[PDB]
RNA sequence: UUAGGCGGCCACAGCGGUGGGGUUGCCUCCCGUACCCAUCCCGAACACGGAAGAUAAGCCCACCAGCGUUCCGGGGAGUACUGGAGUGCGCGAGCCUCUGGGAAACCCGGUUCGCCGCCACC
RNA sequence: AGUGCAAGAGCAAAAGAUAGCUUGACAGUGUUCUUCCCAACGAGGAACGCUGACGCGAAAGCGUGGUCUAGCGAACCAAUU
RNA sequence: CCUGUCAAACUCCAAACUUACAGACGCCGUUUGACGCGGGGAUUCCGGUGCGCGGGGUA
């Protein structure tokens, strides 16, 4: 920018989208890299590989393509987040994919956080995962329970219009149950 | 296709540019020998540029050289129409000074020494601490040039 | 294109540049909420030679904390103009430091893909003194 | 040279342009070779480790099997038969 | 001492100050003669080209130099004129004044690169050529054969 | 790719600037603290929960060359330097010829305001 | 800028700073390079492994002292485990 | 802004050239066995000169 000997860092370092030093150091298990990205609305989860011209995606799940298999909740919480694990870790089986090593870029590796639910979901798919299970949420925070007590302390619906007005971390394991079995896509 | 003449000797000659000579099989002063015209040969003879005499000869010329100082692979036998036509593919001197030419064989493949052991220039020659352009005798010549010395050395 | 592009006041700094304390007491009532030590950088004359070392505190104010106590700072300060930042802020006063400007600042104070904001995007002097002045009080 | 040292005179093959300055991308720092391929051995100045002598810089040998993540490339020193423990960060493949 | 020892450009450039200690002061007195006030508005440019590389020590310059505006006083002191040494001497030079043992000299003075046909003076004056004869006694006091050589002056 | 995620090359992609775009796939800003989690003080950030509002930031799209960069034409320049050769020149420093290579600065005019890969998606 | 100390080199979501925690400055045994280009030669040094035991981290992973190149010592004898 | 100069321990640049590996031609080797391996015996470790590039030195 400034004259010739200027250093100019790597666009996805300039976009502050890739931390490159945590990169090499998932690159070095060799193993796919299980990407856990989350967006205001949504949660994207992907298995990534590494190819001659950049990655492959072998296999992935974003909390939107949710719906079509009955979830009528929004997409930016908890339960979201696990089953779009599980949705990604089963779609990853079917492309022979069985080992992966969790990736969650710039986040943070908070206890209980939805990156750790992401990989809660992909290890129950069957994906076998480095991780640790007490850094991960409760189960019952994962259903959503955090967020029906939540309602309970009403006096106005937590979600407007949407579905329900207690909502439902019933309708979660509906919804897991019908993943384990079956069904298209998967 | 070069005709390669040896003019200054071995003694002094940096040894790198001797083993070139010596891969052109010319391991005498007044020696010569036929080189095609490549990449890889063409390096070869830019190297040795300075202690030797090239150019294309003409058809003529080449043809005075071989039946005059032309030698089989092994032995005195004269290289003459009729052991060209006993020995090789062409019928006589003529045709195989045009294949050489047209660089469509070799001396070797013909059963013949790669070297024509030419004899000194009779007259003697232009000189060598010059190049031609200079009025000396090394370096590159034209195909008049060439036949000349070619000649005088027949 | 307006409503995201109005003012608004981001944190309100109250710290006390003591050159060695007790003054936390204080701060943490004119404000409401505990105060931060201010360790000091390099070694100096006026005895101040430890690195590490409480010499003054702070205290950082967002939202109805920030308001609540600025309906009182300000009133007790008269300065205005020069007495501004470049950017639109200003500082008065024990010190008072407001910093101002508008909506998407969070893009530049987040951890991914973050951003610079846009010169046109940054608040002026005085964009800040109408902002302000149209709150209780008067410019210059 | 006034001293013996591993980095003696290696000023320049061991700095980096200006432009160069920095992080190396981890792609290469990764790349996988098979036993038999012809590697460029040279040293990235960015990268601290899996380094070779500098003595080697410009060598071209043959991966041959490899040790922990580092490779073991068999080159030819003059005229005499040398192994080099090396990471890919410092390695290319020819051609 | 004499240039014999010192003319000649075979050794190597020398001149780190940040390694090097002790190097004389230059006795060249300035760079800039005549009216420097005003910029090379002239209709008339001569210069005084050096015809072979070498070495000239601040010694010579300054000579060169005096001998040649001390003479321009052929126009006056305020005269309408403009003079110009280009070279610095930046080359330090050294003399080993034991035997051959531990014989890196010691610094004794500075001295100029020039290259065979560079101008070392350059002189700015109207139709009034005292300038050719100031050179005449410049080249006189530095090694080399020069050429005065005129640039803008069809004026003959 | 009517806005997305992971990347490769790592300025041809930087710096600066103009114009355009969203009842929705969307991304954001945004709204908000019961929870998981959090600030040596602040739900600012991090984390979590969520849509009343907005396209003003960001972002995506189209474009501008003033600076920086990449490559090209013409000029500089077959100049500077240089591997090989010489009973060529020069008091010498050094130069010249033949042969094989061959620059940098700078000026003028073009180029460049990223390219490409995988996945997902009215 | 800083990174203990020459000089040169490396480093920015770090190799620097702050905080916290920790003792891998660990035992054993090797591969290789260096010392000694080429090309034989010891001590010493380094790189990279493995076996065992650990530290930290969600985890990949990092830790075979200090970002790299100086900071070193045979046989005999003694003391020590 | 304009204007005057430099670098063995400066570099936004940058050769010729030297150099690792590979292919091609050449030359060479397969009764003259190359490349290489193992063993016996040495001599040698005062060098000099020309040319090119040097560093020191008035030389
Ligand atoms: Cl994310
Ligand atoms: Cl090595
Ligand atoms: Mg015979
Ligand atoms: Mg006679
Ligand atoms: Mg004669
Ligand atoms: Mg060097
Ligand atoms: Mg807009
Ligand atoms: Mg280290
Ligand atoms: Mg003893
Ligand atoms: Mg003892
Ligand atoms: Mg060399
Ligand atoms: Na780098
Ligand atoms: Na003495
Ligand atoms: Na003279
Ligand atoms: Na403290
Ligand atoms: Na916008
Ligand atoms: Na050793």
């Amino acid at each position: 920018a400034t004259g010739p000997r200027y250093k100019v860092p790597m666009r996805r370092r300039r976009e502050a989208r890739t931390d490159y030093h945590q990169r090499l150091r998932l690159l070095k298990s060799g193993k796919p890299r299980l990407v856990a990205r989350k967006s205001n609305k949504h949660v994207r989860a992907q298995l990534v590989t590494l190819g001659p011209n950049g990655d492959d995606t072998l296999a992935s799940a974003h909390s939107s393509d949710l719906a079509e298999y009955g979830w009528e909740a929004p997409t930016g919480n908890m339960p979201s987040a696990y089953l779009t694990g599980l949705l990604a870790g089963l779609r990853a089986q079917e492309a022979g994919v069985e080992e992966a090593v969790l990736d969650i870029g710039l986040n943070s590796p908070t206890p209980g956080s939805k990156v750790f639910a992401i990989q809660e979901g992909a290890i129950d798919a069957g994906l076998d995962i480095p991780h640790n299970d007490d850094v991960l949420a409760d189960w019952q925070r994962t259903r959503g329970a955090h967020i029906a007590e939540y309602d309970e302390q009403l006096e106005e619906p937590l979600y407007s219009g949407d579905f329900d007005a207690a909502d439902l971390p019933e309708h979660f394991d509906e919804l897991r149950e019908t993943l384990l079995d079956g069904d298209i896509e998967l | 296709m070069h005709a390669l003449v040896q003019l200054r000797g071995e003694v002094n000659m940096h040894t790198d540019i001797q083993d070139t000579l010596e891969m052109l099989n010319i391991h005498h002063v007044n020696h010569c020998t036929l080189v095609p015209e490549t990449d890889a040969y063409r390096g070869m003879v830019a190297k040795v540029n300075d202690f030797v005499a090239f150019g294309e000869p003409s058809q003529e010329t080449l043809e005075t050289v071989l039946a005059t100082r032309a030698e089989p692979l092994e032995g005195d036998a004269d290289v003459d129409d009729e052991w060209v036509a006993e020995h090789t593919d062409y019928d006589d001197i003529s045709g195989l000074a045009f294949a050489l030419l047209s660089e469509e064989t070799t001396l070797r493949e013909q059963g013949l020494s790669p070297t024509l052991r030419l004899h000194p220039p009779r007259g003697g020659h232009d000189g060598v601490k010059h190049p031609v352009k200079e009025g000396g005798q090394l370096g590159k010549h034209d195909t008049e040039g060439i036949d000349d010395l070619l000649e005088a050395m027949r | 294109f307006h409503e995201m592009r109005e003012p608004r006041i981001e944190k309100v700094v109250v710290h006390m540049g003591i050159g060695h304390a007790n003054a936390e007491d204080i701060l943490g009532e004119i404000t409401g909420q505990m105060p931060v030590r201010t360790k000091a950088k390099r070694t100096v004359g006026e005895f101040d030679i430890r690195e590490g070392d409480p010499i003054g505190a702070k205290v950082t104010l967002r939202d109805e904390m920030a308001e609540e106590f600025l309906q009182t700072a300000l009133p007790l300060a008269e300065l205005a103009t020069s007495q501004f930042d470049d950017t639109g802020n200003f500082s008065f006063g024990l010190d008072v430091t407001v910093n101002l400007v508008r909506p998407g600042y969070r893009v530049a104070k987040r951890d991914k893909a973050s951003r610079s904001i846009p010169t046109k995007h940054r608040l002026n002097p005085a964009d800040a003194v109408a902002f302000i002045e149209s709150t209780y009080d008067v410019e210059v | 040279p006034s001293s013996n040292g591993p980095l003696e005179g290696t000023r320049g093959k061991l700095k980096n342009k200006p432009r160069d300055r920095g992080t190396s991308p981890p792609q290469r720092a990764v790349e996988e070779f098979d036993d038999g391929e012809k590697v460029h051995l040279k040293i990235d100045p960015s990268v601290p480790n899996g380094r070779f002598h500098p003595r080697f810089d410009g060598q071209t040998g043959t991966v041959e099997g490899k040790q922990g993540d580092a490779y073991k490339v068999d080159i030819v020193d003059g005229g005499k038969e040398k192994t080099i423990i090396v990471t890919a960060a410092h390695l290319r493949r020819q051609e | 001492k004499p240039g014999a020892m010192y003319r000649n450009s075979s050794k190597p450039a020398y001149t780190r100050r940040e390694y090097i200690s002790g190097i004389p002061g230059k006795k060249i007195a300035q760079f800039d003669m005549g009216n420097n006030g005003a910029g090379p508005t002239y209709p008339a440019q001569v210069e005084l080209v050096v015809e072979k590389p070498v070495q000239i020590r601040h010694n010579a310059l300054e000579a060169a130099r005096v001998a040649a505006n001390r003479y321009v006083q052929n126009s006056g002191a305020a005269a309408n004129y403009k003079f110009r040494i280009r070279k610095f001497p930046f080359h330090v030079i050294r003399e080993n004044k034991d035997g051959m043992r531990a014989p890196f000299g010691k610094p004794v003075g500075t001295a100029a690169r020039v290259h065979g046909a560079n101008h070392i003076f350059i002189a700015w004056v109207n139709p009034d050529p005292n300038v050719e004869e100031a050179w005449r006694r410049a080249k006189m006091k530095v090694t080399p054969t020069i050429n005065i050589d005129s640039s803008p002056a069809g004026n003959a």
